[PDB]
């Protein structure tokens, strides 16, 4: 009951905040060490927020062979306890 | 987490009162009572009690701020251990008949835990020590029962393994605890404890001996070995010390070297010179262990462990003079070592449970964790 | 129920549940039967992120418990170095006195929390403030044998903030 | 006068010498005697060294009081058992003299820190007279069983000391005192006396027991009563304190209440589980007394007890007497009910009356009593070193 509909990367506003507006207003260009904001859209309403938050994780990979040893792959949950 | 100790106002009293009530109920259901040498027989157990309480309570009070806990926790441990050892030696050797010999043997079983606890004192609270006492007495009784079943020896005579069992149990439990010092008045009180232990240790080496000449020779050998070990330990402490000074802490543990080394063979040594040689060799080995063991947590318990192993080895050497028995005795030793290590591991993983409210690793060796002191902020 | 769940989440460090409760309308200044709010519990348990988040949502920093202890008092008694640092960084009064006259410096000194003692001294804690017994942090550290705290208190002297 | 104490000491010693020359004439119980000796001189003496500035007075006045006490108790207890005639001295006379010393030391527990050595000599003499008379009454007229002397020693000494301290009440000490405080190493030293008393109490309750089943029962019952008492005292000390902390007063004293409350039933067939029940009840009662009754006695009843000897000796001694009565009820002994009850009542009443008279005598300003500000301080009577 946590199906994703679409994800808005909010390229224009994040690119303005990250001083990458001159690059694009459609592709997300972000500078490391600065927070950027995305919007996650669900297919159906989320009844209970906390168990749904426990069930979701995000992963960022770069390159063709991402690995945790190369720091090319990272897996983090969605929580207020995350390391900013 | 919170370094301020959690309240034990509901854990410690409920735990202790439940233990005491269970002991009372078991004593009612299973224990029973029933001459010329009543006082003489009482004297051996009384010497054991004096050693267990006083010597083993004050000997580990050398800590600048843990002397209260050392002495009082040793008293509590002895009081619990004697009762539980009475019940368990009754259960694993047969209704339980309480004689003075049974109380003496229960005191020996409690002394095993009291020796083991020196490796963990300052890093545990009272409830963890209760768990240690119960599990260690159970393990020692199980070891004696297993030896009696396999090697067809008497259950009470298997209690000669208690030095090495206590040493390895204490080492194994201390190894499982979370990881992290001396004053002058605390070191003097500890000398008092060590002196009482050293003076009455010939009673440790002959409580289980029935023949009067065997007790004669055992006490003589222990007395002379302990004298030689005192001389060797006090004089050789300067060599095994970086600043070439005598260490009170080394002397406290190493004075017992001769008594430990001849404990299993004091009744087999025929002449006092052999006991003196064994005491001298034990003192030299104590010096070497002080000079080497810290290189390769408690150094005094490590040297006690190596001394107990040496005592068992010299038992093996001397028993041949007085090759299948060699194999059987090495097997008994190895079984004792394995059971001590396994039970120490079990106790260590039991003590690491969060429910015991163990002190924070920054609050080790501090009486303020367990005791009331004036002019302190209490609570939140 | 909602306030109790919020306080339990603050004690356990569950910042997501506490933020959910604050979103649903739970008052941030609610306290338990001992007068301890979420800031006090988070300071006790060393939950730095929860402490910072609760400070952002306008919790009253100088709220005392039924014993008169502020969050800084509790963090000093519990020896939470980072929580003490953050509470001071957000303007906690380092010279606050409880009902019996204890200061955060006194609680840090009596518990042999050398880092908290050093930080409090560097932030202008006055070690001449006595309790109702007339005891100073130096006196209680001398009584309890905290030799490092005694040495640091003597060496600092009156260097101030 | 600074010469009152040496004068009284010399005169009392000369009187002891004359009395011994007038009344006194010349081995299996010697180890038990030596255990009782260790109890009397180390256990009581160092048990009292918890006060930070009264350790010299505690141990030294313990030694002086007990040394006078053994001689005077020897003389008085002999002249009663001899009915005014010459008597011989054996090991049992020595054991009973140390018992009289124990009673006087228990009463000294109540007035520790507020009395002079001269007052101590006077109270030693008078209290030994009263104690020996009451003990003769219990042992020969009532013929009650008090082999461990919960009634004749512990309860008697506690209520004698309480009566003396009530007569010697100071208004300026009711709200506490600056010197009435323990130190860290002082409690470490008090643990020595606690441990020696705990270790040797089975010999205390079995020294003059009838050889055979009675002596063995006394030893075993005392041992198991103390074993249960330690656990219950630790548990209740944790229970009554904030956050479950342990109180060193409790661990120092309430751990020995099992040896007091088992004394009457020591040689009786009360079984080890019954002895452990008695020891647990004694430990709980002692801890509760220390926590609640001592402040009520000090503030409301205007009876100040320095070492809390009520909670260690009186209430456990009364519990021991009641346990003796209950043991008589259910066939554990052939002694009468009414004789046990009369022994308890006579012990308590004689202790109170003798303590009243002795305290009235000690209240005369002739013995160098310390001032209110100088209480619990060695420097009033001792040369004190500059450093601890
Ligand atoms: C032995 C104990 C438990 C019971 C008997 C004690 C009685 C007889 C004692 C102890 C308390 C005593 C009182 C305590 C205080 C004072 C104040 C003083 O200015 C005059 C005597 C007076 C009024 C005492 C009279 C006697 C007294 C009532
Ligand atoms: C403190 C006051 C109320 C005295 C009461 C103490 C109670 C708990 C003590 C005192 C006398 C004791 C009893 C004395 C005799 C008997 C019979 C014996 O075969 C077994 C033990 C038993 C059953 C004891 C049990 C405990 C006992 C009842």
């Amino acid at each position: 009951a946590l199906g994703i509909k679409s994800c808005d990367f909010q390229a224009a506003r994040n690119n303005e905040e990250h001083h990458t507006k001159a690059l694009s207003s459609r592709r997300l260009f972000v500078r490391r060490g600065q927070p950027f904001t995305i919007i996650l859209y669900f297919r159906a309403p989320v009844r209970a927020f906390l168990p749904a938050l426990k069930k979701v994780a995000l992963t960022a990979q770069t390159g063709e062979q991402p690995s945790k040893i190369n720091r090319t792959q990272a897996t983090f949950p969605i929580s207020s306890l995350g390391d900013r | 987490s919170s370094k301020y100790p959690r309240s034990v106002r509901r854990c410690l009293p409920l735990w202790a009162l439940t233990l005491e009530a269970a002991l009372i109920l078991l004593f009612y259901f299973f224990t029973h009572y029933d001459q010329k040498g009543l006082v003489a027989s009482y004297q051996v157990g009384q010497d054991l009690t004096v050693m267990a309480a006083l010597g083993l309570g004050f000997l580990t009070s050398n800590f600048r701020r843990h002397s209260w806990s050392s002495v009082a926790f040793n008293l509590f441990m002895l009081a619990l251990g004697v009762q539980w050892a009475i019940l368990l030696d009754g259960f694993l050797s047969q209704k339980v008949v309480i004689t003075l010999f049974s109380i003496r043997l229960a005191t020996m079983s409690a002394m095993s835990v009291l020796i083991s606890a020196g490796a963990v004192l300052g890093k545990v609270n009272l409830a963890q020590l209760v768990v240690m006492v119960l599990v260690e007495v159970t393990a020692l009784g199980t070891l004696r029962m297993v030896i009696s079943n396999i090697f067809n020896t008497d259950y009470h005579m298997n209690l000669r393994h208690f030095y090495v069992f206590a040493a390895y149990f204490g080492l194994t439990v201390a190894w499982c605890l979370p990881k992290p010092q001396r004053a002058t008045i605390p070191s003097l009180s500890a000398m008092l404890g060590a002196l009482f232990l050293w003076m009455f240790w010939p009673s440790v080496n002959s409580p289980l001996l029935r023949s009067p000449i065997q007790r004669k020779n055992a006490m003589f050998n222990t007395y002379y070995a302990l004298a030689v070990s005192v001389v060797t330990a006090i004089s050789g402490s300067s060599l095994a010390h970086p600043q070439r000074k005598i260490s009170m802490t080394y002397v406290h543990s190493a004075v017992l070297a001769g008594g430990v080394a001849v404990g299993t063979s004091c009744h087999l040594i025929p002449s006092p010179w052999l006991a003196m040689v064994l005491g001298l060799v034990a003192g030299l080995i104590s010096i070497g262990g002080a000079k080497c063991l810290p290189v390769c947590i408690s150094v005094m318990h490590s040297i006690f462990s190596l001394l107990g192993l040496l005592g068992e080895i010299t038992y093996i050497v001397l028993l041949v003079l007085h090759g299948f028995q060699v194999l059987l005795s090495i097997g008994e030793l190895s079984l004792a070592i394995v059971i001590a290590l396994t039970s120490g591991l079990l106790t260590g993983l039991l003590l690491n449970l969060k429910i015991w409210k163990a002190p924070h690793v920054a609050k080790y060796f501090d009486d303020q964790v367990f005791w009331k002191f004036p002019h302190l902020a209490v609570g939140f | 129920d909602a306030a109790t769940s919020f306080l339990r989440a603050a004690r356990s460090g569950n910042l997501d549940k506490a933020l959910d409760h604050l979103r649903n309308g739970v008052d941030i200044n609610t306290c338990n039967q001992n007068g301890l709010n979420g800031l006090h519990l988070a300071s006790k348990e060393g939950h730095v992120k929860m402490v910072v988040e609760l400070l952002h949502k306008e919790i009253i920093l100088e709220t005392t418990t039924k014993k008169g202890n502020t969050a800084l008092h509790i963090a000093a008694l519990a020896g939470q170095d980072e929580v003490v640092r953050e509470l001071v960084n957000y303007g906690a009064n380092v010279n606050a006195q409880s009902q019996k006259g204890f200061t955060p410096l006194y609680m840090a000194a009596q518990e042999n929390h050398l880092e908290v003692v050093k930080f409090l001294l560097e932030n202008g804690a006055n070690q001449n403030v006595a309790t109702e017994d007339g005891f100073t942090p130096l006196a209680v550290a001398l009584q309890q044998g905290h030799e490092n705290v005694v040495a640091h208190l003597i060496n600092y002297g009156t260097k101030g903030k | 006068m600074r010469f009152t104490f040496p004068l009284m000491a010399i005169v009392l010693e000369i009187a002891m010498i004359v009395l011994f020359g007038l009344f006194v004439e010349y081995f299996e119980l010697y180890p038990l005697f030596q255990d009782v000796h260790v109890m009397i001189f180390v256990g009581f003496g160092f048990l009292m060294t918890f006060l930070k500035k009264y350790g010299f007075s505690s141990v030294g006045i313990n030694l002086l009081v007990a040394a006078l006490g053994l001689q005077w108790g020897t003389i008085v207890q002999g002249i009663l058992q001899s009915q005014g005639q010459k008597f011989n001295i054996g090991i049992k006379n020595m054991i009973n003299a140390d018992f009289s010393a124990a009673t006087v030391l228990i009463s000294f527990g109540a007035v520790l820190g507020k009395t002079s050595p001269t007052q101590m000599l006077i109270m030693t003499i008078l209290e030994i007279v009263f104690f020996a008379h009451n003990e003769y009454l219990v042992s020969e007229i009532f013929k009650a069983s008090d082999i461990g002397a919960s009634m004749t020693i512990h309860a008697f000494g506690a209520y004698f000391g309480l009566a003396v301290a009530g007569i010697l009440y100071r208004s300026g000490l009711r709200k506490g005192h600056e010197n009435e405080e323990s130190a860290y190493y002082s409690d470490l030293f008090a643990m020595i006396g606690t441990l020696f008393l705990w270790m040797f109490w089975p010999s205390f309750n079995s020294a003059i027991a009838e050889p055979g089943d009675k002596q063995c029962r006394a030893i075993v019952n005392t041992y198991f009563s103390l074993a249960a008492c330690v656990l219950t005292a630790f548990a209740f000390s944790s229970l009554v304190e904030h956050r479950g902390k342990l109180n060193m007063v409790h661990i120092q004293n309430a751990t020995l209440a099992g040896g007091v409350a088992v004394g009457t039933c020591a040689d009786m067939a009360i079984h080890p589980f019954g002895s452990m029940i008695i020891g647990s009840i004694a430990g709980m009662v002692s801890v509760l007394g220390y926590k609640f009754l001592t402040p009520l006695f000090t503030t409301k009843l205007r009876i100040h007890d320095t070492c809390g000897v009520h909670n260690l000796h009186g209430l456990p001694g009364v519990v021991g007497g009641l346990a003796g009565i209950v043991a008589v009820a259910m066939g554990a002994s052939n002694t009468s009910m009414a004789m046990q009850a009369a022994a308890l009542g006579s012990s308590i009443g004689t202790a109170v009356v003798g303590g009243l008279m002795t305290g009235l005598i000690l209240k005369l300003p002739l013995w160098g009593q310390p001032s209110d500000q100088n209480c619990y301080d060695d420097s009033v009577y001792w040369k004190v070193p500059k450093t601890r």
